[PDB]
């Protein structure tokens, strides 16, 4: 039983050598349980070394396989070949310059995410009193948004960062709402600084495309839109304030 | 001197005809302009309304142009649109936790629906039956 | 870096309005559109009910003065606004746009509530 | 090359090495810290744990009982003045976990919940939904962001360490994007670079876990110990190799075979347990090592399923039912039903023993320091003393936090009281570790790195397995040999600057081969058959106290060959029969 081959086209890109990114033909064997990741592999093994291409957990927790698989923002070890029977290109992932091959700089992404100050802030409780008590039901609040993985599938789904680099995106709202929403967290106010901004939540418009393509099913959509309420709270309850 | 170029994509002004997820947001954003149409509709009305039964006359027969007939059926469907995409994303702006688990978002769904039809036949009774 | 002190986008005023305008003609609009828009001019209704008498009657009365208002304006501040984003999802550059639809928003509201005092 | 000022330096941003960042950024708020990763530290391999940390919270409990669960566990290979130092730390450091935040799931109360890993009587495992080790780094990693004096160097691949004069004085490591070097002069090094289950062909690990930091250790003449203990998992995809969680036996499912008869029952581990009532210790909760040794029983039968992938048993979950499934074990539905295309509800699972586990590593003593000053090893890529023969599970995590914040803290006072080494003799030390890179470049001879690699992950699978004979060990020993040999005629084909994946995947290809060789020697050295190490031979089947209390230590000579040495076993409250 000899496996199928598949041709594949790959852009590669060479900012030593290429002006700029120019398809490529690779023909990977292939079977049932073959991931884009293990025909990425193949390239580089057999055809290709190469090429340059990100990749680690292998079983889609660690967030590094963004890329683009036709015009879908995807994890490069969920991606299955044997969907892709018709034809299948693959680009790195949308809206970050291409530094190499199939690798996009981050540095942007970072930055937005520090920027939301992602940690319990203001809470003076200690190790030696024991632990913070928090229901079920207070976890509810936020649990789901805090299950991103940082694979930054959204920004390249999102058209407004596309539109709008400066926008700190869909990843980074998200992951700011979710510490708002810990009753363990009192620095909401130290947040709502970039959250306010044109640059925060008010550059989405509902595309709501980033959770379609999200992998790990958070809805960061929805962080969004409750981040929209929260800040409208705050623009009211700062009017309002002559003091 | 660092040995890196950086290649920027380009954005193009019909990044949205790609995907198709792309040109339903474009279009349900679309429902704008005929949802702004009908309130110029309403204002030419309400302005002839007021300038007697010589005006309104005249402007019930600008609604019966065949064209503005074929306009207003399709600002309909637009509005309906609007509504049926609206009440989807409504619920997410909703974080109702019940028995330890977040809600959402068929109940709001639902619920908002239902208050639609409650109108539609309240105001239908309301503007029909006297 | 990314702005330490970013400005407070006054945006959250035009957001408020829009969900309060889409809101509106998410629920009322359809029947609306139905009764104005196809039944009136079709005479597809009963007797002397959307009349001009009828109309006149209730259009005058406050319950009705309001529901105008609110019918006309809502709308359009739903509306304009979604446009005003459109240009930038287009790429489409209109100067002052922030000025253009949301005055045109503000003329409108005026123009319509002048007419619900019965110019 | 472009020459950096740090007070200390970190490499690895897991688990281990931000517990350690933070720590030092903690116990001195004025230090200049340099955290190292060949990955955005997000992506280290802590991400994937499932399972969970261990760490003592019900008040039937006691340190004790975890100190002898541990020390048992690892078969008295335990240095015991550190299992207990461990122990006693454990809650502090998920205490803390949770005040940075981490999602502990949680009993209806509000207090944090605890289930039962690795065979413990009395349940302390901690744990984030099936999610632990994404929750605990991403806190981890997250927290790290609210501390300045931390300044990280992402995708920075380290080659090297300085060493001068017995002392560590910083590193060389390229920066990945625009690959040139970098030296960073750090007084004292923490080595959080994870585990080596990569050599193995069929594993459990993330890529990243190459094993750089032991090869790195190995070459200053730092001993690796006990590195013939290799931790297999009873129940991992096939062809993958990816993890199925203890879990899913925990919520009570079954392993069957081809005759869908629960066969655990005859290995010691009868009498089987009715499907709803699953027992702790008894048939798919039992021992580890048993259950591993089961599957190569049954293969050996004709009992095993045949599959493309591989020879497989079945992890039966149907009997779970989707309102329990959902709740506590939703992740492991999505891997199945994605890498080898089987939904949990409807279909059996096809599982394999796969390599998981490192208890080998850089020999460090009770601060984690290394027998060279100032430098520290912690978390996987480091023997502390604390899993001995054989780890006890969700006893890793815990390790990195406390440990982690040992190491933080230990090479702050280190660091601090250093005074200056010799700057001729250091500056010379970084022109070696550049020439030495060139020399790996130009190197000819048309040998392509990646068949290596596969070939000495199919030696390691084959020779240093569950079961492990002379033959066979030795077998592997003289492939790795060869394969050290064909190493020097590999010709690295990409020559570029930017990301050059092709040149690091061939480095770690190297320290690769030399930790192999440092498992296969010690195993095949090893004449006895203590917690993950089995031996079949004659007069090797059994434990043996006798000639083999002791720690298995390898050293790499600048000839290039493996040199034993070994080490007592320090005892305090509990010896052996
Ligand atoms: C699937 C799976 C599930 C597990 N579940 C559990 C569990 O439930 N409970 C438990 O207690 N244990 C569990 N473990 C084991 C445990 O997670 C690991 O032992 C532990 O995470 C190791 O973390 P670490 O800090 O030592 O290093 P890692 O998390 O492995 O990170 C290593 C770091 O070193 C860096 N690095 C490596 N080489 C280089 C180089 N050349 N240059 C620069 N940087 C380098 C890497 O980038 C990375 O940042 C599990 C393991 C696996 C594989
Ligand atoms: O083996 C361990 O220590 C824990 C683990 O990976 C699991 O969840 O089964
Ligand atoms: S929200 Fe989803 S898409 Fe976006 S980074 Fe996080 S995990 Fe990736
Ligand atoms: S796709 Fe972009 S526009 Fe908002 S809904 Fe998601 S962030
Ligand atoms: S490889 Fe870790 S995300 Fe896909």
């Amino acid at each position: 039983a000899e496996m199928k081959n598949l041709k594949i086209e790959v852009v590669r890109y060479n900012p030593e050598v290429d002006t700029a990114p120019h398809s490529a033909f690779y023909e990977v064997p292939y079977d049932a349980t073959t991931s884009l990741l293990d025909a990425l592999g193949y390239i580089k093994d057999n055809l290709a070394p190469d090429l340059s291409y990100r990749w680690s957990c292998r079983m889609a927790i660690c967030g590094s396989c963004g890329m683009m698989v036709n015009n879908v923002p995807k994890l490069a070890c969920k991606t299955f070949l044997r969907d892709y029977t018709d034809g299948m290109k693959v680009e790195a992932l949308a809206n970050f310059p291409i530094e190499r091959d199939l690798v996009v700089d981050m540095t942007h992404f970072i930055e937005s995410l520090e920027a939301i100050k992602p940690y319990i802030i203001g809470n003076s409780r200690t190790a030696d009193q024991g632990t913070n008590i928090q229901t079920p039901a207070q976890m509810a609040k936020y649990h789901q948004f805090s299950g991103c993985i940082n694979c930054g599938l959204c920004y390249a789904a999102c058209p407004q960062f596309g539109l709008n680099p400066e926008f700190i995106g869909p990843a980074a709202i998200t992951l700011a709402h979710r510490y708002n929403e810990d009753s363990r967290d009192h620095g909401k106010k130290e947040r709502m600084a970039q959250l306010n901004s044109q640059n925060g939540v008010w550059s989405c418009t509902f595309v709501g495309y980033c959770s379609e393509v999200c992998p790990k099913h958070v809805d960061p959509a929805a962080a969004i839109q409750q981040g929209k309420v929260e800040s409208s709270k705050d623009f009211l309850i700062a009017t309002l304030k002559p003091r | 001197t660092t040995k890196r170029k950086p290649y920027v994509r380009p954005m193009t002004s019909t990044w949205w005809k790609k995907l198709p997820f792309y040109r339903f947001y474009m279009l349900r954003e679309g429902t704008a302009v005929p949802a702004v149409w009908f309130s110029i509709e309403l204002i030419f009305g309400l302005f002839a309304l007021k300038n007697g039964p010589e005006a309104w006359a005249g402007f019930v027969d600008f609604l019966q142009n065949p064209v503005i007939v074929i306009i207003n059926l399709i600002t309909l469907a637009a509005a309906l649109l609007h509504t049926k995409t609206w009440f989807e994303l409504a619920p997410k702006a909703a974080n109702i936790i019940v028995k330890d688990e977040k809600m959402g978002p068929e109940p709001i769904i639902k619920s908002l629906w239902a208050v639609t039809v409650v109108a539609t036949i309240v105001i239908l009774f309301v503007a029909l039956y006297w | 870096m990314i702005n330490p002190n970013p400005k407070r986008s006054d945006e959250p005023v035009f957001w408020g309005l829009f969900g309060a305008g889409g809101m509106w003609s998410a629920i009322i609009a359809p029947v609306m559109i139905l009764l104005v828009g196809i039944l009136l001019p079709l005479g597809l209704f009963p007797g002397d009910a959307l009349s001009y008498e009828r109309v006149l009657a209730f259009a005058q009365s406050f319950i009705g003065r309001v529901f105008l208002f609110l019918m006309i304006v809502l709308p359009l501040w739903c509306g304009l606004h979604r446009m005003h984003h459109a240009m930038h999802d287009l790429k489409i550059h209109v100067p002052a746009g922030k000025w253009v639809f949301y005055g045109l928003a503000a003329i409108l509201t005026v123009v319509t509530l002048i007419g619900v005092v019965t110019i | 090359m472009q020459t950096f000022q740090a007070d200390l330096a970190i490499v690895g941003a897991g688990g281990a090495g931000l517990r350690a960042a933070i720590a030092a950024a903690q116990a001195n708020p004025n230090a200049k810290i340099a955290l190292i990763s060949k990955v955005y530290p997000m992506r280290s391999h802590t991400v994937a744990a499932e399972g969970g940390s261990a760490a003592v919270a019900q008040d039937h409990d006691s340190f004790e009982y975890h100190f002898h669960d541990t020390v048992a566990g690892g078969d008295w290979l335990c240095e015991q003045d550190v299992v207990d130092y461990f122990v006693h730390h454990c809650p502090t450091e998920m205490t803390q976990l949770e005040l940075w935040g981490c999602p502990w799931s949680r009993r209806p109360d509000g207090s944090v919940n605890v289930r039962r890993f690795g065979g413990m009587k009395i349940e302390r495992t901690w744990f984030a939904a099936d999610k632990t080790g994404f929750h605990m780094l991403h806190t981890l990693f997250q927290t790290s962001l609210q501390f300045p004096q931390i300044q990280r160097f992402d995708e920075h691949f380290v080659l090297d360490i300085l060493v001068d004069d017995g002392h560590v004085r910083g590193l060389v490591a390229m920066n990945m994007m625009e690959g040139t070097l970098v030296q960073i002069r750090a007084n004292a090094v923490v080595m959080a670079t994870g585990g080596a289950g990569r050599v193995y062909r069929y594993n459990t690990n993330g890529g990243i876990v190459t094993g750089d930091g032991m090869g790195m250790a190995l070459s200053h003449g730092v001993p690796l110990r006990d590195m013939e203990f290799v931790q297999y998992h009873p129940t991992g995809l096939p062809g993958s190799g990816i993890l199925m969680t203890e879990g899913c036996r925990g919520e009570g499912g079954i392993l069957v075979n081809k005759n869908g008869y629960r066969y655990l029952q005859d290995y010691g581990m009868g009498p089987e347990t009715p499907l709803g009532e699953p027992k702790n210790k008894y048939m798919e909760l039992g021992p580890r090592d048993k259950v591993s040794q089961a599957f190569w029983h049954e293969w050996r039968k004709g009992n095993t399923i045949s599959t493309p992938r591989g020879d497989v048993v079945y992890l039966d979950l149907r009997h779970l039912g989707e309102k329990k499934l959902h709740e506590r074990l939703p992740f492991i539905c999505e891997l199945a039903k994605a890498y080898v295309g089987v939904d949990p509800v409807k279909e059996p699972i096809p599982v394999r023993p796969t390599a998981h586990y490192t208890m080998g590593g850089i020999e460090t003593d009770q601060n984690c320091e290394t027998r060279i000053k100032g430098l520290f090893a912690v978390g996987e890529c480091s023997s502390v003393g604390l899993h001995g023969a054989n780890r006890l599970g969700s006893n890793s995590l815990a390790e990195l936090v406390v440990f982690g914040r040992l190491a933080g803290e230990q090479a702050t006072e280190r660091a601090a009281t250093a005074g200056n080494g010799n700057e001729a003799a250091i500056e010379a030390q970084a022109a070696g570790v550049e020439q030495r890179l060139k020399d790996l470049v130009n190197q000819d001879g048309g040998e392509n790195w990646a068949k290596i690699r596969d070939e000495m992950g199919l030696a390691m699978e084959e020779g240093c397995g569950i079961y492990r004979t002379p033959e066979l060990m030795q077998k592997t020993i003289d492939k790795l040999a060869e394969l050290q040999e064909r190493f020097k005629r590999v010709r690295i084909t990409d020559t570029s600057s930017v990301f050059n994946t092709d040149l690091l995947y061939t480095i770690e290809l190297g320290h690769g081969l030399n930790v192999a060789e440092c498992m296969a020697h010690s195993a095949m050295a090893r004449k006895e058959s203590r917690g993950a190490h089995q031996r079949l031979d004659e007069g090797c089947t059994e434990r043996d106290d006798v000639n083999f209390l002791k720690h298995t230590l390898a050293f790499r000579d600048a000839d290039g060959t493996t040199r034993l040495e070994y080490s007592d076993v320090k005892i305090t409250t509990l010896p052996p029969a």
